[PDB]
């Protein structure tokens, strides 16, 4: 089973340099070169360099001007790019990938690397609970959330139940605040007859903050209707 | 250099149609690969070398070209296949052609809207946001509007909308209104008020502080 397994996201200063990592298992480590794609919003996908483990060889898009530099530890069966120089053109998501076993075409990705350059310092959420609301008068399906607000930078990750439960999830792209910070909702819709007996909890992860929260979304004490 | 060039950037197909996207190179070419990505996640290899399936990829999906022409083709639309499409040539640069954003054209439906009151957690640390949600729906066009007591509301709230469900084909959307906590108890009455074509008459939702 060929798998790439990247670092985490990253929060970089102006001018400074960051390494990412690309784990590699499954296959024979030499054999392969090890690609590099860069993608940010309404920018499709930009090749920026290729590397082959053992070799000294490396490859590069000429419009990074020299800031991504390769290597690979061909024991470790790991491969690193490097990228200097940062500014916020470089606020990206960025993959590793393998071509084909026989073919040259981008067969396995890695699960991709958010890379944020800013002068701002971390911030974590603070994640707020949206308890139940009935879909109608009658009653029957409800919604309920968790409000992830005000962090810095991206990304978060949102489950429910530690991923048990992802039947009627919508988690939200995040919205960039005129404050600099981001905010999210998640929400799940579910059968009013669980609400009883079913614990809701949104488990969030804020990595560059360290922020790890479980919150246990419950239903309202009092409403203004009899019980449907 | 080669460049690549997908049309339409844009397009919307019908279930069970048969749709085709085109990636055209402005010199010759000999081949063509193909990637899916769907919001969130990495691109999967699609097509490769012009026609060739990647393992697990529906029988519904072809790929052909030669030149200066290349497209990949679906014989009959699913909801499963609302995603972007790139199309990507080692002798062209940009390597990558733009992407075909493709969505399913489905029946109108309406939201389901509901509305929550900030948290008690929320409210303690000096806050409150009031979130609308409209759940579910098709087109994605939708206008909501908060209204707090007589006055509609302006520049105090934000909304995000979903990609299209990759089963059901509706969008969603979160709308956040925000106050200081001093502002919220200034009023009592706090809507949101939901206009979409699958709806005869705007629906409001509504709770008293």
């Amino acid at each position: 089973q060929v798998q790439l397994q990247q670092s985490g996201p990253e929060l970089m200063k102006p001018g400074a340099s960051v390494k990412i990592s690309c784990k590699a298992t499954g296959y024979t480590f030499s054999t392969s070169w090890i690609e590099w794609i860069k993608q940010r919003p309404g920018h499709g996908l930009e090749w920026i360099g290729e590397v082959l483990p053992g070799s000294g060889k490396s490859n590069h898009n000429a419009n990074f001007k020299g800031r991504a530099t390769f290597t690979a530890d061909t024991a470790s069966n790991t491969a690193y790019m490097q990228l200097s120089s940062l500014t916020s053109e470089d606020s990206a998501v960025y993959y590793c990938a393998r071509e084909g076993s026989n073919n040259n075409a981008l067969a396995y990705w890695g699960q991709g690397t958010l890379v944020t350059v800013s002068a701002a310092s971390t911030k974590g959420p603070s994640v707020f609970p949206l308890a139940p609301s009935s879909k109608s008068t009658s009653g029957g399906t409800a919604a309920l959330g968790c409000l992830v607000k005000d962090y810095f930078p991206e990304p978060v990750t949102v489950s429910w139940n530690s991923g048990a439960l992802t039947s009627g999830v919508h988690t939200f792209p995040a919205v960039l605040q005129s404050s600099g910070l981001y905010s999210l909702s998640s929400v799940v819709t579910v059968p009013s007859s669980s609400l009883g007996t079913q614990t809701y909890i949104c488990n969030v992860n804020h990595k560059p903050s360290n922020t790890k929260v479980d919150k246990k979304v419950e239903p309202k004490s009092c409403h203004h209707h009899h019980h449907h | 250099q080669i460049v690549l060039t997908q049309s339409p950037a844009i397009m919307s197909a019908s279930p069970g149609e048969k749709v085709t996207m085109t990636c055209s190179a402005s010199s010759s070419v000999s081949y063509m690969h193909w990637y899916q990505q769907k919001s969130g996640t990495s691109p999967k290899r699609w097509i490769y070398d012009s026609s060739r399936l990647a393992s697990g990829v529906p029988s519904r999906f072809s790929g052909g070209g030669s030149g200066t022409s290349y497209s990949l083709t679906i014989s009959n639309m699913e909801a499963e296949d609302a995603a972007t499409y790139f199309c990507q040539n080692w002798r062209s640069s940009p390597t990558f052609g733009a992407g075909t954003k493709l969505e399913l054209k489905r029946t109108v439906a309406a939201p389901s809207v509901f509305i929550f009151p900030p948290s008690d957690e929320q409210l303690k640390s000096g806050t409150a946001s009031v979130v609308c949600l409209l759940n579910n729906f098709y087109p994605r066009e939708a206008k909501v509007q908060w209204k707090v007591d007589n006055a509609l509301q302006s520049g105090n709230s934000q909304e995000s909308v979903t990609e299209q469900d990759s089963k059901d084909s509706t969008y969603s959307l979160s709308s956040t209104l925000t106050l200081s906590k001093a502002d919220y108890e200034k009023h009592k009455v706090y809507a949101c008020e939901v206009t979409h074509q699958g709806l005869s008459s705007p629906v409001t939702k509504s709770f008293n502080r």
